[PDB]
């Protein structure tokens, strides 16, 4: 039971993080206007990006 | 030039954000899609405009929103072209220098975050969301994009939101 | 100046696409070689091009037949000189910015596809093949050509086969 | 001097009590704190002064508040010599006699609440919170205050809450 | 003539629906009890009328209330003799054929349910709820009542409600 406490309090953390990579990420994915950022996604891939 | 300048604010379709009868901000659509001051409360002056579901971004405290394309019919038309100088917006001019925009005392308050930039050729340049008394004059905290599309945001020690 | 294209474009032989004594759409030599727009129906408005067994391309709706030399000898003349400003075609004047053509609202409908743009020189530089509605105006769905030979065709979304 | 009376009420800060854009009643700013009738619900129309935190006084319908010394710069004048006659308030005149203000009939209504009543120095005298209907006029239940300072109501039989 | 129908909808007590201080619609007292349409959401701009509780009626997506004998005293006076031709209401003439009462296209649209119309004698015949784009002209969506009593509501197959 401890190890597994560990194990979901370790996997807890990986998810926080990245949650709060993605929201990094996303913060040069705002409007930005030009209605286009293929480039940011193309370069960063942190998810769901570019699709070419 | 500032008659000019705001002809083409009300020709093209910009909404103050009304609380209880109260203007507490502007909005505006650039590039085709709407934009909105996350700290700013209230729902865009535009019935349309209301029914657009908006994203946050708390790092800008900026909203934004995707326009129908017939509604992007006629957006603001931004550019990357920032030479140093002098731009015009609602209230007069602002003077660009060292990377940072700056207008005379007096000039800005609660109330007047989302007023974009303008350039001589009416392009926008920047976005205004707050201020900070600098004496003489007053520095705008304003949010601006590169030539390689990296969003920048300039915000003066202890910016007052605006 | 539109009459000045107008008359290129007639002393150039070009010949509308007719169906059931109806005008779907238009055709034009360019290059030396007979093109057509796929989604038309009908058969060129000449019995010696209609002669000419055409090749299909189904990625951009369009087909392209070989032209007897004799023929090839008056046909338009293409350019990969396109730089931003304002172009003239069949109906009036089209803006081309940021990468894209647009014209006024009410410029084009069901029928117009085939219609070439046209510089200050007469040279071609890109094909009308539809559009979409754009509030005020309207933005069109081409096909253009690199300096280096590479067909590039730019769809709004949601675009209307006019 | 109606006319000085409302420049006098408009230069000082007072705010009406809006509630779902309706004009419910009045409150103003006398001795450097905010007073509000409490059977007026509602926020002031002022966001500065809304975030002040008032508490409340049942005995006789009050609420006050705490108003920044800043803000306390320019306040209401009160004064303590009540002599009989005639004072001034917003909607014109006010008779004063044995103890109690009375006023034509027609004047006052629901939503009049919070009315403060000046003599010729321009001084708040009473606050007028009520009335109910006395043929060729109508008395006012209004609060005043002695030289003593001790708060005294005057509220007529069967009175209404204007 | 629509000087005069103004007139005598404005000296008759008739009151818009208003919600956050925008006109949804128009109520108006007939026959002395008042009417109002239940799709249409807000208060009458009638504190004393407001005070007045209200009974639905699904069916024909309308309400009524009892008004005071007092205030009885000066309503719309209503007839049953409907013949064809053309009457009068807030925006402009309304053509009454085949039991249907029709009006020139862009007359009407959300926010007028609740206009009532009006005879050469400045006598209610029909309550204006809703309509349809009717190409050249548009239908409106009534309910009239004939000399027995009965109300009958003539709605357009998939008519708006305006």
């Amino acid at each position: 039971s401890i190890c597994a406490a560990i194990a979901t309090v370790s996997v807890a953390a990986s998810t926080w993080l990245f949650c709060r990579s993605r929201v990094a990420c996303l913060t040069p994915y705002r409007l930005t206007p030009n209605a286009r950022i293929p480039f940011c996604l193309a370069v960063l891939c942190c998810a769901r990006t570019a699709r070419a | 030039k500032r008659q000019r300048m705001v002809m083409k604010l009300e020709s093209d379709k910009t909404f103050p954000i009304m609380l209880e009868g109260k203007i507490n901000g502007y909005a505006c659509v650039v590039g085709g899609k709407l934009f909105r001051p996350m700290h700013v409360e209230g729902k865009i002056d535009n019935d349309v405009l209301a029914a657009l579901k908006t994203k946050k971004a708390s790092k800008y405290d900026l909203e934004y929103a995707d326009v129908p394309q017939n509604m992007r019919a006629d957006t603001f038309k931004y550019t990357h072209e920032k030479p140093q100088g002098y731009y015009s917006w609602h209230h007069g001019a602002v003077q660009y220098e060292n990377g940072r925009f700056t207008v005379p005392k007096g000039v800005g308050a609660k109330g007047d975050s989302g007023r974009p930039i303008l350039d001589n050729q009416g392009r926008v340049v920047a976005i205004v969301l707050g201020g900070v008394n600098e004496g003489s004059r007053t520095a705008l905290s304003v949010v601006m994009w590169n030539e390689k599309g990296v969003t920048v945001k300039y915000t003066p020690e202890n910016c007052e939101q605006w």
